[PDB]
């Protein structure tokens, strides 16, 4: 199965956090799983004429293109030319129109290549676009109707950056036979990963149960859940970030991190404008704006107020103690 | 007797048949109970 991995307004993490792939990790994956990286801009060989050899056979169909891995996000500025993403003698933008067009599956890895993502934030200088989406909005730069060559749409491996195993699992199971076993959502985001929600798997849930709030950061996130004052956004974002660690080790909200729910669409949520960085935006001082996904502020806000008053005594008390 | 007249209403049938679904629905007196004397340990949490 080969694999062309694109970068177009990308930082690389997707890259990067594929390359800290354990089981399989990135070697393996790319070696022994029958899986051949045509190129990948940080890993590949070939450099000038050859890639391009290798870029323009893949796009006209010279050679089969079963994988086509776009991660960043595709530029079009400025002014619909995407000259500001110009690679191997081309926009970026038209190098996926064609490479997309030729894939057998096109996989977007993280926010910038599924939605547009961080650089797609306004004023978006780089008119950048995701593959299938802007943002939450369906069709991105290929089309709401796009679909690659096995019939699917782009699969969106969201997450800034995505984590490696939902990557390499996906990559995996094509590879073994599993890609009937691919569910998508409608997102196009593998159901095997993003049907959980990071909170799901978080060390703070419980305190999130009975409303306990971490109250500042470092030590004072020994305790509580970062929901209410530092805009966790773990109930309202599907991932499995506390299912399946990061780096197997952790997660930002483990670690005390709220998660700013980078795998939905919409990230950066509020496009970070002043006073939504860290901080749960609330309306008179007490009532979250957002609360969980499925939810509705006066359930919540009843079961809040009933999970407070009963609330034990080691939710009220550090529990991730040295 | 005071207490064989209560010993009478052991052997009494309707009596007996309370007292009998009491003893059945025990457990669920005893975790009231149990709940109370929880929440009023807890009661200055
Ligand atoms: S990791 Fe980087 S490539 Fe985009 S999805 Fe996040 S800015
Ligand atoms: S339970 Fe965890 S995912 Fe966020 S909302 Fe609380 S820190
Ligand atoms: S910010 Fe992203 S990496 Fe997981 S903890 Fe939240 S979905």
């Amino acid at each position: 199965a080969s694999v062309l991995w694109f970068q177009g307004g990308a930082c690389s993490g997707n890259t990067m956090s594929f390359l800290n792939a354990d089981e399989p990790n990135v070697v393996d994956l790319i070696v022994d799983f029958g899986l051949d990286l045509l190129w990948h801009p940080s890993l590949g060989l070939e450099l000038g004429n050859n890639a391009q050899k290798v870029f323009w056979d893949c796009a006209k169909g010279e050679r089969p293109l079963d994988i086509f891995v776009f991660e960043g996000t595709v530029i079009e500025a400025p002014n619909g030319t995407g000259q500001m993403d110009m690679f191997a003698g081309r926009p970026m933008k038209d190098w996926v129109t064609d490479l997309a067009g030729a894939a057998q599956i096109v996989v977007a890895i993280g926010d910038c290549a599924c939605f547009g993502g961080i650089p797609a934030m306004e004023p978006n200088p780089s008119g950048s676009t995701g593959l299938q989406f802007h943002k939450r909005e369906k069709g991105g730069f290929l089309g709401p109707d796009f679909r690659s060559k096995m019939g699917l749409p782009v699969i969106n491996v969201p997450g800034c950056p995505a984590h490696p195993d939902w990557i390499t699992q996906i990559l995996v199971a094509l590879a073994t036979g599993r890609a009937g076993d691919i569910t998508l959502d409608d997102l196009h985001r593998p159901e095997t990963f993003f049907k959980t929600f990071t909170q799901t798997g978080c060390t703070r849930v419980q305190f999130f149960e009975y409303k306990q709030s971490t109250l500042s950061f470092g030590e004072g996130t020994r305790t509580g859940c970062l929901f209410y004052e530092f805009g966790c956004r773990g109930p309202m974002t599907h991932s499995p970030c506390n299912r399946i660690l990061w780096n197997r080790q952790s997660s930002k909200t483990r670690a005390g991190m709220p998660c700013l729910g980078c795998t939905e669409p919409e990230f950066p949520h509020f496009d970070l404008a002043p006073g939504t960085v860290f901080k749960t935006q609330k309306v008179s001082g007490m009532i979250p704006k957002e609360v969980p996904e499925g939810t509705d502020h006066l359930t919540y806000m009843g079961l809040a107020a009933a999970a407070r008053i009963a609330a034990p005594q080691w939710s009220k008390e550090d529990m991730f103690v040295v | 007797s005071p207490v064989d007249g209560i010993r009478r209403r052991l052997d009494d049938p309707q009596v007996a048949e309370a007292l009998n679904s009491l003893l059945d629905h025990a457990d669920l007196l005893a975790v009231l109970v149990k709940g109370l004397d929880g929440f009023v340990r807890r009661g200055d949490d």
